[PDB]
DNA sequence: TTAAGCAATTCGTAATCATGGTCATAG
DNA sequence: CTATGACCATGATTACGAATTGC
């Protein structure tokens, strides 16, 4: 914790992936690896060892009226 | 980046030198030939070089009586004026002012104030060596001891104390932004080692310069440079940014040469590795000492004329300067041209009963000049809001987010930079479009004053360097009156209406110029005021003077010429030129910003009679403001009497006509005819007719048809505007109502033209009743967006909203838990929405921001928006075409349509489902009730077609943002609180999902997983 | 040391007056 | 237990002070 924060936030904003502020964390997750871009194995290894926590299984602004 | 061109092969025993100036400078000195004041003259050639000119030998001045004795006509008590008094008590009378070389001078002159004769009298003029000795002075030789040798008895009073570079440019004829010309032989390059940066440095004595009036070939301007700057900050989460914990992280910069028409630079300044960005430049550093020592850097090569912006004076600069001072770097705040000065942050207000008041802060910058284009707006427009985004949108038609987009990745970072360098344009296209650096030259060259004092100060200034630079040329002098306080006089005329809904044309009739017109063609001035006494004993009444409705004799003009018709004279020639200039545009903005200058050079003719009466000024004579409202009132009445008199059936004309309206300068007289041909004949006519009983330039003209009208009461009325026949209508006029002022809703302004759109264009009160209803439903219903339903208000001086409790003083003073450091502070608007509540006795304990109440979801106050905002001016409007049965047919409206509403404890909701035909709650989940089962495919049929229009607004409001955005593959972030688009794409989302869960009642309409 | 003017419509806010409704006491 | 009187408040209307616009 304090460094899986940064790692996530990492994800997040990398354009490969896709245009992700709509939908869950790990349903970008999925959807990169059926195309298969190349998701790394690491934003999968945190998001397995965690329950349902709303600062991990969200996307950065999950808030934020837009 | 760009230096400017070399300076090549000027000799000055044979060239000149040519140059327009821009800013001047005092300034005390050392270095003497072999005065202390030493003026500084900053300019550009015309081709683009930077000249600084060193001006020697001036020194300040002012005038006093000689007192009747035998002290200061003999030349013993002359010197002995400039020799101090040794003796041991008079210590509070030659040290403060001391061995200064005030000296002794004798002149002929006169005082202005009056008149007494054709006769001078002898003054002394007392130079002075130091601008900074002229306050002691005064209070040394009025309360201080003027006993030396009884020459001069206390007291005579001081005469024309005035600012010293006004002083300058009065004696030598130099005004704002002028052509200025070094003789050959006259100037040294060399004799002045370097002590500023710029290219040409000449050493110049006072006399030796030419000025160049602007007229002919002299009407050019130079190739100034101009640039514009944005920065960016990273905060955290709720505080607003704070100069000692939060970084300066971009600084973004557009420059360009006025003349041409897209910019030369274009550069940006990061404070990561950034990405590559096609048409700028794009540096990085590690470290924001580096970022902003590349800045100053910057800014002193390129050099700039002017710098301009978007609240740079009160957030940019001292931001930067603070952020300097704290992280230790020693070079930074050197920005200005001088090579050994630095910069300093220094408050300062202002404050009138025209603008309000204001208090911004003023950064120091000698050389160059300041321009925010915030303050212009402020000061010239009268809006709902100031923010870029409602100015851009009104003229062209467009925190914690950055902190992560500066803390992610380099593509992010340039998008950002893109972002920046957007916000850092839209001033230079809004400067270049309104057409603000052309009319500031033009000022600066009507009036004589320097360009710096057109964003600084008031219209005083003006009219005195007005009349100082007409009293030079017959030799007057100005006196010294200040009073407080004097009362106020009797203002103007209104006649009384006759109320209504007239359908007949009525024709307006008015005089132009009114008051700059009697004040010239009456021949009033201070310098021909005749004093009630020196009238006598001379007889002569007849065509030397005259008597005014006040009371008043005044010279007739065979004898005087004042000074006030002269300065009057030349801003009207001035104002007819740009009119005339106006005629033959036909782009609609273009048109609207010539109506502008028009209107600020009427604006300076009309202030120029308003500093007569104001009591606290510098020169009142509340004498010549009661005769010219006094003549206002008497030919107006004559206007009426003589309209009212002259056409009526007895004469041979049609109808006798009758004066509906008038006030103060125009009469609405209603012909009787219903042809506009006949009634524009006839009242042309009038108008030419009248005006052949007055002196000149008094006229008076006709302007307008209107047909139908609706008079509500004194300053309040509305019509329709005919400018010829054959060009058939033009458009609405609506003077006072509920459509222009600013302090009520969006929907009450909005329903108050569209009810007189459909009541005076197509004539049919039906469908503006149905109108009204559909408004009024629509608002119970709750469909109706909260765009509509916010109020601004002006938040003036602290003390009078002190005094009374008022809405938006409490939303402001309450801060927020989230940020005590953004909150609007004195002379801004504060937007409000009331929400309902049971404290009926105050309506300021219900007001709310409106993000606040988008965030939290507070409800709405639909019977305060009913019966306090809407009614009463519909009550207003709707009467005078029917009786009081309208207000009942209205109130009817209403009820046939206010029977309609939709709306601890209130989260242990049980969900209790609800039969969709008959409204009755029971046990189970389906939709219909057993009663009503049979009349289900009507009810299905019912409520998809809603459904169906909910999903077509989806589409259009989201897909909006992606066009506005720019892209189509990325995301949107636009919370703009201005946009009607945020908030309005907020709530179809809602009531989608809440109609779509309406219909899975019902069963699904087949399988899924096959 | 520094500052154009006044006339207002108009609506809001506060205070005062009127009118009824509720509670308590007495018969 | 019922009726009458007193008090108390609450609501509505009228009069005054204040942001903006017309000149
Ligand atoms: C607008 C305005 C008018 N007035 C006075 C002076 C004017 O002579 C009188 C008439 O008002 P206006 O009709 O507004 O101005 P105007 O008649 O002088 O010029 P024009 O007809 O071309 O528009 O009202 C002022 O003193 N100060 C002002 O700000
Ligand atoms: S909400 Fe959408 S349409 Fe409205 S300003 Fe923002 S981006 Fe533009
Ligand atoms: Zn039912």
């Amino acid at each position: 914790e304090e460094a899986e924060l940064e790692l996530l936030r990492q994800f997040d904003l990398a354009w490969q992936y896709g245009p992700c502020t709509g939908i869950t964390r790990l349903q970008r997750w999925c959807r990169a690896k059926q195309m298969g871009l190349e998701p790394p194995p690491e934003v999968w290894q945190v998001l397995k060892t965690h329950p349902g926590d709303p600062r991990f299984q969200c996307s950065l602004w999950h808030l934020y009226p837009l | 980046r760009w230096l400017r061109p070399t300076p090549p092969a000027l000799d000055p025993q044979t060239e000149p030198l040519i140059f327009q100036q821009l800013e001047i400078d005092h300034y005390v000195g050392p270095a003497q030939p072999v005065s202390v004041p030493v003026l500084r003259a900053f300019g550009v050639t015309d081709e683009g070089f930077s000249v600084c000119c060193h001006i020697h030998g001036f020194a300040p001045y002012f005038y006093t009586p000689a007192p009747p004795g035998f002290g200061p006509e003999h030349m013993g008590d002359l010197q002995r004026e400039l020799n101090l008094a040794i003796s041991r008590d008079s210590r509070g009378g030659r040290e403060l002012t001391g061995p200064a070389v005030l000296a002794v001078e004798l002149c002929s002159r006169e005082s202005m104030f009056g008149y007494h004769g054709h006769g001078p009298s002898p003054f002394l003029r007392i130079t002075v060596a130091l601008p900074r000795l002229v306050a002691p002075a005064r209070r040394l030789l009025e309360q201080g001891i003027r006993v030396a040798g009884l020459g001069t008895p206390s007291f005579a009073p001081y005469e024309a104390n005035v600012d010293f570079e006004i002083r300058f440019m009065v004696d030598t004829d130099i005004v704002g932004c002028n052509w200025l010309e070094l003789p050959a032989g006259k100037y040294a390059l060399r004799l002045k080692e370097k002590a500023t940066q710029c290219q040409l440095e000449a050493d110049v004595l006072w006399s030796d310069v030419v000025s160049h009036p602007p007229e002919g070939p002299w009407q050019r301007i130079a190739p100034l440079r101009v640039l514009s700057f944005d920065i960016e900050c990273a905060g955290r989460k709720g505080i607003f940014p704070e100069p000692e914990r939060d970084p300066v992280i971009q600084i973004c910069s557009l420059g360009l040469r006025w003349g041409e028409p897209e910019p030369f630079l274009r550069l940006a300044l990061t404070l990561r590795p950034c990405a590559p960005i096609l048409g700028a430049k794009v540096q990085s550093y590690e470290k924001e000492e580096d970022l902003l020592q590349a800045w100053s850097t910057f800014i002193r090569i390129m050099d700039p004329d002017v710098i301009t912006g978007y609240n740079i004076q009160n957030f940019d600069l001292p931001y930067l300067i603070s952020r300097a001072q704290t992280l230790k770097v020693q070079t930074f705040p050197f920005l200005g041209r001088v090579a050994g000065l630095c910069s300093n942050i220094r408050d300062s207000s202002f404050q009138s009963k025209q603008t309000g008041r204001r208090d911004t802060k003023v950064v120091s910058m000698v050389g160059r000049v300041q321009m925010d284009m915030l303050q212009v707006l402020l000061r010239e427009y009268k809006l709902r809001s100031y923010t870029l985004n409602a100015v851009s949108f009104h003229f062209l038609g467009e925190h914690s987010i950055i902190t992560d987009l500066q803390n992610g990745n380099d593509q992010t970072r340039r998008r950002l930079a893109v972002y920046c360098l957007k916000d850092a344009y839209l001033p230079l296209r809004l400067l270049e479009r309104l057409m603000v650096l052309v009319n500031a030259v033009e000022m600066a060259r009507v009036t004589g004053v320097p360009l710096s004092y057109l964003l600084s100060r008031g219209q005083q200034v003006k009219v005195v360097s007005q009349l100082l630079r007409q009293a030079m040329h017959e030799g007057l002098l100005m006196p010294v009156v200040k009073s407080e306080g004097g009362e106020d006089y009797t203002g103007a005329t209104v006649i009384e209406p006759l109320k209504g809904y007239y359908d007949v044309p009525i024709a307006t009739l008015d005089f132009s110029s009114l008051y700059p017109s009697i004040m010239m063609a009456h021949n009033l001035c201070y310098t021909t005021l005749l004093r009630p006494g020196t009238a006598q004993k001379l007889g002569l009444t007849e065509d030397q003077f005259i008597r005014t409705p006040t009371g008043d004799e005044f010279v007739k003009t065979s004898v005087r010429k004042g000074l006030l018709p002269q300065i009057l004279e030349n801003l009207l020639s001035a104002r007819k030129r740009a009119k005339a200039e106006l005629a033959k545009e036909t782009d609609p903005l273009r048109r609207q910003v010539l109506d502008g200058r028009q209107l600020a050079l009427k604006v300076s003719a009309n202030s120029v009679y308003g500093f007569t009466g104001a009591q606290v000024g510098k020169l009142p004579c509340l004498e010549i403001s009661q005769s010219v409202t006094g003549f206002g009132r008497q030919m107006i009445e004559k206007t009426k009497q003589l309209v009212e008199s002259k056409y009526t059936v007895e004469n041979g004309y049609s109808t006798s006509a009758k004066v509906v309206y008038g006030d103060t300068d125009s009469v609405m007289c209603r012909f009787g005819v219903s042809s506009v041909a006949e009634a524009m004949a006839l009242g042309r006519e009038a108008a030419d007719w009248v005006s052949g009983h007055f002196p000149s330039p008094i006229r008076l003209e006709f302007e307008k048809v209107y047909f139908p009208y609706l008079l509500i009461s004194k300053k309040r009325y509305a019509g329709l505007l005919f400018s010829s026949r054959p060009d058939a209508h033009d458009r609405m006029d609506c003077k006072g109502l509920e459509a222009v002022r600013r302090d009520n809703c969006p929907l009450v302004a909005n329903l108050v033209t569209a009810s007189l759109r459909r009541l005076l264009i197509d004539r049919d009160p039906e469908g503006a009743v149905a109108h009204a209803q559909d408004v009024i439903s629509d608002l119970l219903c709750n469909r109706i967006d909260i765009s509509q339903l916010v109020i601004t208000k002006e938040l003036t001086r602290a003390a009078s909203d002190y005094a009374g409790k008022q809405a938006h003083v409490e939303l402001a003073e309450r801060m927020r838990k989230r940020d005590p450091g953004s909150a609007p502070s004195l002379g801004d608007r504060v937007p409000y929405v009331i929400i309902s509540a049971a404290k009926g006795v105050a309506a300021y304990m219900k007001s709310e921001d409106p993000l606040f109440v988008l965030e939290h979801s507070l409800p709405i106050d639909t019977q305060y928006y009913l019966e306090q905002q809407l009614a009463k001016p519909l009550l207003r409007i709707f009467e005078p075409i029917l009786g009081e049965g309208r207000a009942e047919a209205v109130l009817l409206r209403g009820d046939h349509t206010r029977c309609k509403t939709v709306l601890g404890l209130l989260a242990f909701a049980k969900r209790r489902n609800c039969c969709i035909g008959c409204r009755t709650v029971l046990s189970h989940q389906g939709a219909v009730c057993e009663f009503c089962q049979p009349r289900e495919s009507e009810l299905y049929q019912k409520e998809v077609s809603h459904l169906n229009a909910l999903e077509e607004r989806f589409s259009r409001l989201w897909t909006q943002c992606q066009r506005c955005q720019g892209s189509l593959h990325e995301d949107v972030i636009c919370t703009s609180r201005d946009c009607p688009i945020f908030y309005m794409r907020k709530k179809v989302r809602k009531d989608l999902e809440d109609q779509e869960q309406l219909l899975r009642r019902f069963g699904p309409p087949g399988p899924e997983a096959w």
